[PDB]
């Protein structure tokens, strides 16, 4: 009963507040050109302990034969699609806040479960070109935002659980 | 000379092919999903 | 790190099935999550199928994920076998001649002695070739004693080579580190 | 049509399904065509170490 | 007719003016020479060529 509640608010709250932290920095341990962090964004090394964008995708020194480096490295780069997923995240947790009242039994909860757990996906594949643009470790807030969309997967079957559980009752009052 | 004159271990080489199937997974599943509200909101417009 | 991106393949295409099989209801048989969840593990598997999904969206996707289980299978165990073929890593060079025909790993002898002086000498197109490469190598392939060519090669990580007297080259193959 | 177009679509797939030809002529056609995917995937995989 | 009339001139004074202008190139620039300096250059690093 309201332990789909609760899982629903702690998977949103959590998944979420992890995939921001995610964004913000630890996003891969290594050594640097030397170590330093990773943000996908900025780099800060151990002189040592400055900070520096790192997010520099074009570099004067390739062959780039045809959008391999342009649609592969643009696409990995400005993190295209994790942003969407997090913001699909807020999105489906503004439908859950939504959904707790103007009852509308169906519509809302199916679709908030819908583009949420879509959400953790495409966050998973933005997770996947990431690591393809990777082309001597990761960050701890990386790990964690992987984590945080495997949690958020799950908080998504407890939703679409509630929400069959709901059309049973829609149903079971129909008999 | 000064140019000269195996154990190959694949990583992400392969990968391609998750964005691209992995992304017709919701593809396929978000149409479906279409078709079935659709199904189901005729049946209710059937009343 | 693979590994981990297919087990989120795994949960991902179990989560959307379970929810094909649990959405439009009268129910099917992948409507439990150990039959979305335990039926996709056997369909990563090569065991028998258990429960076929009539849904035609199931069905089409259940077929991607044999693209993928099979491909990605198919490279670890083909691969996988690629890998235990090279079961051993053999001498990259092991005759003088090897030695001859590259200059990535350096070789010397001391700086005197009947070896020095017999390279100096000798005749053979590959000896000659390596009296040629050690009198004009940078730096100084020579030594004073032994066991700077010891200590120098075992710093050397391979680098460089050091050519002595059979008997000594025993004694010493016979001592610890025994890294020779 | 959604039987005989799925089932040889994991027919094509290693893994087996629950329906299985019984007509004894069309069970003629599944067989071949075990024998044929089969050394076509197998040659694949053959190829896929070199 | 093409490098007579190739602009800017495809012409260099000197072989390492050809070397290091190729090698800045990215390869959209190709210098044609001799079989044996080649040879020996692509012998020499940075092995680019």
């Amino acid at each position: 009963r309201g332990v789909q509640m609760l899982l629903t608010t702690v998977g949103a709250f959590a998944a979420f507040s992890l995939m921001t932290i995610a964004v913000g920095t630890d996003y891969w341990l290594y050594s640097r050109g030397v170590m330093t962090h990773s943000g996908l964004w900025r780099t800060c090394c151990l002189f040592k302990g400055l900070c520096k964008q790192i997010d520099h995708f074009p570099e004067d020194a390739d062959y780039e034969a045809d959008t391999a480096e342009y649609f592969l490295r643009a696409v990995r780069a400005s993190s295209i699609f994790p942003i969407l997923s997090v913001i699909l995240l807020f999105m489906g947790g503004l439908c859950i806040a939504a959904s707790e009242f103007y009852k509308t039994r169906h519509n809302i909860i199916l679709s908030a479960g819908i583009f949420f757990v879509s959400a953790g996906l495409s966050n998973i594949i933005g997770i996947i070109v990431y690591i393809s643009a990777n082309a001597y470790s990761y960050g701890w807030s990386f790990y964690f935002g992987a984590l945080s969309f495997i949690i958020a997967e799950m908080v998504g079957v407890l939703a679409v659980h509630m929400f069959i559980d709901r059309h049973k009752q829609l149903r079971a009052t129909a008999r | 000379g000064e140019c000269g004159s195996t154990s190959a271990l694949s990583l992400s080489n392969v990968a391609g092919v998750f964005y691209i199937l992995v992304g017709g997974l919701g593809l396929a599943m978000l149409v479906a999903l279409i078709e079935f509200c659709y199904k189901s909101r005729a049946e209710a417009k059937r009343m | 790190e693979i590994w981990m991106c297919i087990v989120f393949a795994y949960i991902g295409v179990s989560v959307v099935l379970f929810l094909v099989s649990r959405f439009s209801p009268e129910s099917t048989n992948e409507f439990g999550i150990f039959n979305s969840l335990w039926f996709s593990l056997g369909a990563f598997m090569r065991q028998g199928c258990d429960i076929s999904p009539r849904s035609l969206s199931g069905r089409i996707v259940g077929g991607v994920w044999w693209f993928f289980t099979l491909i990605i299978i198919s490279s670890y165990t083909a691969n996988l076998a690629a890998f235990l073929t090279v079961e051993r890593m053999v001498s990259p060079i092991e005759s003088a001649e090897d030695l001859s025909k590259q200059t990535e790993i350096a070789y010397g002898t001391l700086d005197s002695g009947s070896t020095k002086e017999f390279f100096r000498r000798s005749k053979i197109a590959v000896f000659d070739k390596m009296w040629t490469y050690m009198r004009s190598a940078e730096p100084s392939v020579f030594v004073r004693t032994t066991a700077e060519g010891v200590a120098r090669v075992r710093k050397s990580k391979g680098k460089y080579a050091y050519l002595l007297e059979s008997t000594m080259n025993e004694y010493i193959e016979q001592r610890k580190p025994c890294d020779t």
